[PDB]
């Protein structure tokens, strides 16, 4: 097996545009999710509140879909809860919230779509590893 | 080559350094040298830091142990722990580096080219292991700038820009101590506190102006003993308690530092005042604290009444009372309610956890805090895997103060063995049978027998 | 003593390291080039990175048969484009 | 001779048949109490809520276990690392729920056991002998302290300290292997090396000391008669069993100094048991064993499992079902 | 008679560097192919067809996590000979079939008999009573009852242990899921006579380090020792009195204390062997039935007992679908064991 | 409970005392060979 540009094909938006990211991409957006998001996100859960993980099944029933690249770099600079109802910068690391969460001081907009097609790939690697949990190891 | 055989000297080649132990004068040296070697690390290693540090990311997540030992001393932060400077870092590795040089150079001057024994050259200099009064004489000198070193500290605190104060109004600041505690109930009242849970002994000092203060009268104690033992000689009482040998003056040493590092190994993974957790991530208690906080406001904000919440036990899901009555908070953090830190205390009133300002006072902040210490928890692997020892990879982490403190105790361990060691030895060699027993004069056989 | 040289003797004569000087490194370099030409691989049947798995399945190729073992194994080893 | 001078020369006295001694009359008293304590407790004690969750262990013998399954059991998880002294207590009756003999034992054994070291090289003393016979005795003595002191303290809980029991002992060393991967952990490793080198390095000098006995007795007697106590003479040949040995391996493979022989069997077991005590001394600090979890990737990044993937899967199972009321939160952090 | 049998003797047993022997044409090939097949293994061989684990450093695996590892389940107990009907003489699948699992133990099974021979026949040419030899059957005794007996009574090699050190670890974590093997007296005896043989070690070898005659007058009391003097170069009385006052019983018999630090590891080896042939047959020393009895009708009764069987249960589950691939395990997400939260 | 606890208090007191006036009163010459240490 290989990672092949189908593996490396994921939703830019809603409307069904797809991009093809390069392995450079990927395997940078692996590094800046290790530096940024993995003390929470490691293999795709989320530590502080298990109900909501990384998979793309459930990013594509958050309000709005986060299932696709425009989606996840838009919660990375204003995250919402669930159902969009709330803004949460205050308590999750953002572009809007950088002075509070140092680290994302220095993401450009590159570096988020690194990060969210690394999101978007991981799972189609990993099957049921990605924000399965310890079940999965 | 004066005593730099077997045959000369007696010891063989890898008990090489005891050929020493009556060479002043390359003895010197040796210590010359070793505290080069001392001074090198400082600064080598402040240098290494501060070339691998970038200052977005928090110091613990990054594998060092000097800058935050600088950080804390008020030098190149600001509110929150913020790194505004570096510069000071550079300063603090570059003289220390420099100064090595110097050591380095005394050091192997003495050994390999100066007098080898002191005694012939300088009277003042020269001394006689078995001379009481020199040992005393050279033992208050030191004293005297232990306790210099311990003012330096004070005059830092109080004159030159103050320390960094986790506990500052605020979030957490540098701060000039301008009313250090000299209540002597106070600063010697830490030291009859009980070493267990909810007490802590001297490791449970919390606040600046005590640590402060307690250096001042640390600073005098020193000076003045120093004093005492240039103008004094040891007393009868004493005479007869010791042994007066320079292996038995190495092995007294040997056991203070192994009690000393058993000591640092506990500060440095209980307190996080001196130690704070803006610098060295949370404390073990800390964390576990944290994460308990974590889930309770989770669920408050999605409904629950924490309260009320009864756990499948029938003990508090969230919060229950500890065996003294205090709100503290449940599961299997029970175990850690003593623990006290800036981000959980507003959160206190005086039976403990208050109810009302759980469910009304919790600042984003303060959640903020709580989810960034329950996801540093000091838990890793030897390869720095961070998390429990089921995790995968991904989290390139250890926690400094699982380093410092491992590290510590290790040390600390070995030089009890040294200190037993020696001090058997050195009662031994005093007493005339540290190379085996006389066979024409073994003492058993004159002996009645047990039986 | 047995009759055979000394080692520390053969150790610091100049003939010894003549002579090794040249054959240790040609052993080193003769194991490091049966990995790089990727013959190890072949010799010993060992998977290379991209030959554990088909690129969409996810089951072990694991034996199941102890008399058809041989053509188990080569039919997943064909099972792999 | 007023009274306390022979106090002094009776308690440091070589002529007792056990020699009490300084370290003795500590040693002495808390050993006591720690025995008389431990017994008591074993047979008779009622069950004991180790976790703090109100959820009673049983460990004596009345009380439904035998030798393999009894226990003192470790003192309350809400009592943290609280001294926990009988008077502390409203009642018996609450002490003993609480687990407070745990706490009563561990402490004077501890303390007995450390003057049993001083008390070792105090009588090496008195005798003229070299020192260092408590240095060895270190090894097994740091143990102790690893499991039932130090441990304690950087998990924050006497509650995890080792149980006064056989089954206690090995639900300790599981939850171990759950928390910290020790069999992954060098100084465990080295730990083994140490005690399987010393039992192997101790049939070895048994096996060529009894190998070359000199002849000295008849073939229908014990061949022990053939030594006497006090005698002058060694009583096997050195030179022979070094000529044996030296041919089973190689000639320098082989010691024929007695010295340095009988050091390096003091030196390997105890070297190796202080990296024991060491290892649980800093996984209490929670500096773990080598994880190398999905260390392995292919081409694609599929995780391609090996036997350290295996373990984990052993490691989850048994840190999924510990203490399986005790916790809320899906961390297992302390 | 000096016919070629005699001649081939003298050439056999001649004083060199490393001696030979007619035990050594067995020890010498057995010894050398074990530890060859070893790390030719274990640096260039996979177990993805038979555990699917990767096992090489040529696949990433360190000292560690190397192996080599047993054959898969459905060779049963194949000798896997190189020329038997599974590999058919193919190098390369033999490799890929586990061929050399029963390689290093088969040569090995015959070098440990070959060092043993050589034991002998090295005493009998110098003089010496076998003792060595006799002391060596008990890691001969170990080797065989968990290497051989073991998977022998179970379906396959598959089940035996695999040659490396995280190998030997899971093999350590599977007998206490499976067999409960820390509540075996057997094993219970092995471990007395392994950790009391660790203790005879040290406290031999001080107290002869520490009840030395002064021979010498250098501080390194080392060179004082002459292998052909006739004194004790240590104090059997002073080293008697001084244990009979700390301990209130020593060694007075030399000879004893030596015949005791043989007997003492060597039997404690030969008792866990018994237990693991126990194991063999799936004969465990699992539980206690009274303490199940009470404890099914009982539910306030809890012992350590209880809570390690629980320990055994998460084991079991939550181990077997990846240790025992070829079972086909699937255990969905809400049949695995669990307490609370974790 | 508290007449326990002035009972440990001076029974451990007790033991200490004697531990360290033991070792105060001229140990060191409590050797078979060399008494002068001092
Ligand atoms: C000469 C020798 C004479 C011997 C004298 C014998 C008398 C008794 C000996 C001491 C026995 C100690 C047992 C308990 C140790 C312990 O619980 O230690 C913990 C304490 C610290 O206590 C903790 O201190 C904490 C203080 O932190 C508090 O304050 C902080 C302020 O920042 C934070 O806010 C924090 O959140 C808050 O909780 C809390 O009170 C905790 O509840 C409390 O447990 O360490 C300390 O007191 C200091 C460290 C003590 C040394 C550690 C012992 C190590 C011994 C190793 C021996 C090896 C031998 C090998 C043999 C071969
Ligand atoms: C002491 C110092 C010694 C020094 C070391 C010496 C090293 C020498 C090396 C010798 C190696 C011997 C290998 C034995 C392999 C073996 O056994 O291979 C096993 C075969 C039997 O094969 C097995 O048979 C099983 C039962 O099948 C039977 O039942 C099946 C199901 O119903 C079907 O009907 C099937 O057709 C039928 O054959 C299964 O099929 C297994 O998969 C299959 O492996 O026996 C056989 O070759 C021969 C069996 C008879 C001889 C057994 C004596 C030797 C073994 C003693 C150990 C006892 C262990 C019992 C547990 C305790
Ligand atoms: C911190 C570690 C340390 C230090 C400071 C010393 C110091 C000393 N050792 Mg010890 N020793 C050590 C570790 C150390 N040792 C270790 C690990 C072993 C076991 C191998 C020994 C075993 C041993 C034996 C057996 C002996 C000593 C002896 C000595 C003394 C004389 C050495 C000599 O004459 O060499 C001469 C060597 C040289 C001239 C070669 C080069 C030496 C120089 C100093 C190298 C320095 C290089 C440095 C980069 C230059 C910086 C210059 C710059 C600052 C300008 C000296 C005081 C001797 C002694 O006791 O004499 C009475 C002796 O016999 N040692
Ligand atoms: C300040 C601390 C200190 C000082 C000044 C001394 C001084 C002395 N010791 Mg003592 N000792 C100490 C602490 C100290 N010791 C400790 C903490 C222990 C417990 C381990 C000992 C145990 C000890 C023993 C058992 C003996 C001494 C002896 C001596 C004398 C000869 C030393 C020598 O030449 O070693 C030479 C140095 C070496 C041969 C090198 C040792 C190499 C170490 C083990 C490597 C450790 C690994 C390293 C930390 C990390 C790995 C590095 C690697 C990756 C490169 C000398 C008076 C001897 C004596 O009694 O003389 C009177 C002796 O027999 N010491
Ligand atoms: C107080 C001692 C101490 C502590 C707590 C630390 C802690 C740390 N170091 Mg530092 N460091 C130290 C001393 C220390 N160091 C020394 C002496 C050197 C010079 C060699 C360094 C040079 C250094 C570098 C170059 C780096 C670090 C790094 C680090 C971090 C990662 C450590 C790691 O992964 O280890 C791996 C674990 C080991 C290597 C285990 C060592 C096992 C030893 C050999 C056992 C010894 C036992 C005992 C001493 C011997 C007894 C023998 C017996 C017979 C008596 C961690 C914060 C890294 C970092 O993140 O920098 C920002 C990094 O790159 N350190
Ligand atoms: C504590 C360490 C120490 C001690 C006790 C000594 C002691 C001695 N040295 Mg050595 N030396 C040392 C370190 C030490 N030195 C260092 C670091 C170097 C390199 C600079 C040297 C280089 C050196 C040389 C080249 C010579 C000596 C000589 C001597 C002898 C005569 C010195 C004298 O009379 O000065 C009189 C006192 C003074 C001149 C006062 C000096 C004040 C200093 C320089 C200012 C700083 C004081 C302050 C406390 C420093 C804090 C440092 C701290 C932060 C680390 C005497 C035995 C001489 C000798 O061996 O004769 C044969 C000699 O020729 N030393
Ligand atoms: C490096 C520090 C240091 C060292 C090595 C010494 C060494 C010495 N001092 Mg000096 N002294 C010092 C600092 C030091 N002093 C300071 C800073 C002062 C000013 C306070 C003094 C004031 C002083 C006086 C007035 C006297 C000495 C004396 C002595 C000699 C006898 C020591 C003795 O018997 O202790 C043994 C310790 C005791 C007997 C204390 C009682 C025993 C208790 C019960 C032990 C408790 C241990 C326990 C674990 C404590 C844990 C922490 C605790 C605080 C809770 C010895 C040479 C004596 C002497 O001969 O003077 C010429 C003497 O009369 N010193
Ligand atoms: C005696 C003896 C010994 C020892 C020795 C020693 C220990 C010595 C020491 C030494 C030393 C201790 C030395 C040091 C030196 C130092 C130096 C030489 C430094 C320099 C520096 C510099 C040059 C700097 C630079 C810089 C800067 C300024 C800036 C930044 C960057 C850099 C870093 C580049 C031995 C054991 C061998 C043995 C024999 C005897
Ligand atoms: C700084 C500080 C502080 C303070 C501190 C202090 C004030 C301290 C002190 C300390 C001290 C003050 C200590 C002491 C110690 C002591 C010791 C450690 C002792 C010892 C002793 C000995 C060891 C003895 C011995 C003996 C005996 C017993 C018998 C006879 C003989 C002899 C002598 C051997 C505080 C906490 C506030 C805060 C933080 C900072
Ligand atoms: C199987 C087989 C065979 C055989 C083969 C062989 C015989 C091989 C050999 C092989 C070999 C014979 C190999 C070897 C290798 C070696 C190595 C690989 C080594 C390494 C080492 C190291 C790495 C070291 C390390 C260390 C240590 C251990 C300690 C000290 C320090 C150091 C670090 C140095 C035949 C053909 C018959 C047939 C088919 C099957
Ligand atoms: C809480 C701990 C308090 C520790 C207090 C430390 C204070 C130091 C003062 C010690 C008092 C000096 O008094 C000390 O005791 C008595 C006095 O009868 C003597 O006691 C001893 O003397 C000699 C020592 O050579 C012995 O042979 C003899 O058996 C014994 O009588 C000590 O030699 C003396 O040194
Ligand atoms: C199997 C080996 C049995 C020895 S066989 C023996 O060997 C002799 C050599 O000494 C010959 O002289 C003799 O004819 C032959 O029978
Ligand atoms: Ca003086
Ligand atoms: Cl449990
Ligand atoms: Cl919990
Ligand atoms: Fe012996």
């Amino acid at each position: 097996a290989e990672l092949t540009p189908e593996v490396l094909t994921v939703p830019l938006n809603s409307e069904g545009k797809t991009i093809t990211l390069t392995e450079k991409q990927y395997l940078e957006g692996k590094r800046l999710f290790q530096y940024a998001c993995a003390s929470c996100h490691v293999g795709g859960i989320t530590k502080t509140n298990p109900s909501l993980d990384l998979r793309t099944e459930t990013l594509a029933l958050a309000t709005p879909p986060r299932d696709n690249i425009e989606g996840l770099v838009d919660y990375m600079k204003n995250p919402t809860t669930y159902d969009g109802e709330q803004e949460i910068a205050e308590v999750h690391p953002s572009l809007r919230s950088a002075d509070i969460f140092p680290k994302m001081r220095n993401l450009t907009e590159k570096d988020l779509v690194a990060i969210a097609g690394h999101i978007l790939v991981e799972p189609k690697i990993l099957g049921d590893k990605w924000g399965g949990g310890k079940v999965y190891y | 080559a004066t005593n730099r055989d077997q045959e000369s000297s007696g010891f063989a080649w890898w008990a090489g350094n005891a050929r020493l132990i009556n060479l002043s004068g390359k003895l010197l040296g040796a210590h010359v040298a070793h505290a080069g070697l001392i001074v090198f690390w400082a600064g080598a290693m402040t240098l290494f830091e501060l070339a691998h540090f970038i200052p977005e990311k928090p110091m613990y997540e990054q594998g060092l142990i000097l800058i935050p030992h600088i950080a804390t001393l008020g030098w190149g932060v600001g509110p929150g722990g913020e790194v505004v400077d570096t510069f000071p870092f550079f300063v603090v590795g570059v003289v220390h580096l420099i100064s090595s040089a110097v050591l380095g150079f005394g050091g192997v001057y003495h050994a390999i080219r100066g007098p080898e024994t002191l005694e012939e050259y300088s009277s003042f200099f020269g001394y006689d292991w078995k001379d009481k009064n020199k040992m005393t004489t050279i033992l208050g000198f030191h004293l005297i700038v232990l306790g210099i070193g311990a003012l330096l500290l004070v005059a830092k605190a109080m004159f030159f820009g103050g320390l960094y104060d986790t506990w500052a109004p605020g979030g957490g600041d540098v701060r000039v101590i301008t009313n250090p505690t000299l209540d002597p109930r106070v600063i010697f009242g830490y030291l009859l506190k009980s070493p267990f849970g909810g007490e802590g002994w001297i490791v449970s000092v919390n606040n600046l102006e005590d640590v402060v203060g307690g250096h001042i009268w640390i600073g005098l104690i020193c000076i003045a003993g120093g004093i005492w033992h240039i103008l004094t000689t040891p007393f009868g009482w004493a005479r007869r308690a010791f042994i007066w040998s320079g292996e038995a003056y190495l092995s007294y040493s040997l056991g203070a530092l192994s009690m000393m590092g058993f000591i640092a190994t506990c500060f440095v993974w209980f307190n996080n005042t001196v130690y704070p957790s803006e610098f060295y991530g949370p404390t073990g208690p800390e964390a576990s604290q944290a994460q308990a906080m974590t889930f309770l406001i989770r669920d408050q904000k999605l409904g629950a009444n924490v309260g009320s919440a009864q756990g499948p036990t029938g003990l508090g899901k969230y919060l229950m009372r500890s065996p003294t009555g205090e709100i503290i908070f449940g599961g299997e953090t029970m175990r850690f309610w003593d623990f006290r830190g800036p981000w959980l205390e507003p959160l206190r009133g005086p039976n403990g956890l208050d109810l009302n300002k759980i469910k009304n006072d919790i600042q984003p902040w303060q959640e903020r805090r709580a989810a960034e210490y329950m996801t540093h928890a000091p838990l890793g692997s030897l390869n720095s895997v961070g998390g429990v020892a089921t995790e995968i990879n991904s989290v390139n982490f250890v926690s400094p103060r699982s380093w410092l403190a491992t590290s510590h105790f290790v040390l600390a361990f070995f030089f009890l063995v040294g200190h037993l060691w020696h001090a058997g030895r050195a009662r031994a060699a005093a007493a005339g049978f540290e190379k085996g027993i006389d066979r024409e004069s073994e003492p058993v056989l004159s002996m009645p027998s047990l039986d | 003593t047995t009759g055979e040289r000394p080692f520390s003797d053969i150790i610091t004569s100049v003939r010894y390291w003549v002579i090794h000087s040249i054959t240790i490194p040609a052993l080193f370099i003769a194991g490091w080039l049966f990995v790089s030409t990727g013959l190890a691989y072949d010799v010993f049947g060992t998977p290379r990175p991209d030959s554990y798995y088909a690129q969409e399945q996810r089951s072990i190729p694991l034996v199941t048969d102890r008399f058809e073992a041989k053509q188990q194994v080569e039919t997943f080893l064909e099972q792999l484009k | 001779a007023n009274l306390w001078e022979r106090f002094c020369n009776w308690v440091t006295s070589t002529d007792n048949r056990l020699y009490v001694g300084w370290f003795g009359v500590i040693m002495i008293p808390t050993l006591l109490a720690a025995t008389i304590c431990f017994v008591i407790a074993f047979i008779a004690a009622p069950p004991v809520d180790i976790d703090g969750i109100r959820e009673p262990v049983s460990g004596s013998l009345l009380y439904g276990n035998n030798i393999i399954t009894g226990a003192v059991v470790p003192s309350s998880n809400a009592i943290g690392l609280h001294f926990y002294p009988i008077w502390e207590a409203a009642s018996l009756d609450e002490w003993l729920y609480n687990g407070g003999p745990y706490q009563l034992i561990i402490f004077h054994f501890l303390l007995g056991a450390s003057c049993y070291m001083g008390r070792q090289w105090e009588l090496s003393y008195r005798l003229g002998m070299r020192p260092w016979i408590c240095v060895a005795y270190s090894a097994p003595l740091a143990s102790a302290f690893a499991v039932f002191l130090i441990y304690p303290i950087g998990q924050g809980s006497f509650s995890d300290g080792m149980p006064l029991g056989i089954s206690g002992t090995f639900n300790f060393m599981i939850v171990f292997q759950a928390e910290h991967n020790i069999l992954m952990h060098p100084f465990h490793q080295l730990g083994v090396a140490g005690v399987f080198g010393g039992a192997l390095f101790c049939a070895m000098h048994g096996s060529l000391v009894t190998s070359s006995l000199i002849r000295e007795t008849t073939e229908t007697e014990s061949a022990n008669y053939g030594y006497k106590f006090g005698q002058e003479e060694e009583t096997y040949n050195i030179v022979a069993a070094h000529g044996y040995f030296g041919r089973l391996i190689f000639q320098y493979a082989s010691f024929n100094n007695s010295r340095s022989l009988h050091f390096f069997l003091a030196a390997w077991p105890v070297v190796g048991v202080w990296f024991a005590a060491l290892g649980i001394s800093t996984m209490a600090f929670n500096l773990n064993g080598f994880n190398f979890n999905h260390s392995v990737i292919d081409a694609k990044g599929n995780v391609i499992n090996t036997w350290a993937d295996i373990i984990n899967r052993a490691n989850l199972g048994m840190e999924v079902m510990h203490e399986r009321n005790a916790h809320n939160f899906p961390l297992d952090l302390a | 008679e000096r016919g070629w049998f005699d001649i081939l003797d003298d050439w056999l047993k001649r004083d060199r560097f490393v001696f030979v022997g007619w035990s050594g044409i067995l020890l010498f090939p057995c010894a050398y192919l074990a530890l060859g097949g070893w790390l030719t293994g274990t640096t260039f061989v996979t177990s993805w067809y038979t555990h699917g684990l990767a096992s090489s450093y040529l696949e990433g695996c360190n000292f560690l996590t190397v192996a080599v590892s047993t054959p898969a389940n459905s060779m049963g107990h194949s000798l896997l000979l190189l020329w038997g009907p599974e590999a058919q003489g193919d190098f390369t699948r033999w490799c890929q079939l586990g061929g050399l699992w029963t390689f290093i133990a088969l040569h090995g099974a015959f070098g440990l008999i070959g060092f043993m021979l050589r034991q002998f026949e090295i005493a009998r040419l110098v003089g010496v009573r076998p003792y060595n030899a006799i002391a060596f059957s008990a890691p001969i005794a170990v080797f065989v009852s968990v290497f051989l007996i073991y998977p022998l009574g179970q379906s396959s090699w598959f089940f035996a242990p695999s040659f490396g050190v995280a190998a030997i670890f899971r093999f350590l974590l599977f007998f206490q899921g499976f067999h409960n093997w820390t509540l075996n007296p057997f094993h219970m005896m092995g471990v007395a006579g392994v950790l009391g043989g660790a203790l005879l070690c040290a406290i031999h070898g001080a107290t002869v380090e520490n009840t030395l005659f002064q021979d010498g007058e250098g501080a390194s009391t080392f060179r004082a020792f002459n292998p052909t003097q006739a004194e004790e170069t240590y104090s059997m009385v002073t080293a008697n009195r001084f244990w009979s006052q700390i301990f209130g019983i020593a060694f007075s018999n030399k000879r004893w204390l030596h015949f005791f630090m043989l007997f003492v590891p060597v039997t404690g080896l030969w008792m866990s062997a018994i237990g693991v042939v126990g194991l063999a047959l799936n004969l465990r020393s699992y539980d206690f039935i009274s303490q199940e009895i009470r404890a099914a009708e009982d539910p306030e009764f809890e012992t350590f007992y209880t809570k390690n069987l629980l320990l055994n249960e998460g084991i079991r589950a939550w181990m077997a679908p990846q240790d025992q691939p070829h079972e086909n395990f699937v255990f969905p997400e809400e049949v695995l064991p669990r307490g609370n939260a974790l | 409970m508290e007449t326990l606890k002035i009972t440990v208090y001076i029974v451990v007191t007790f033991f200490v005392l004697l531990f360290v006036f033991g070792f105060l009163s001229g140990d060191p010459a409590r050797n078979p060979k060399r008494k002068d240490l001092e």
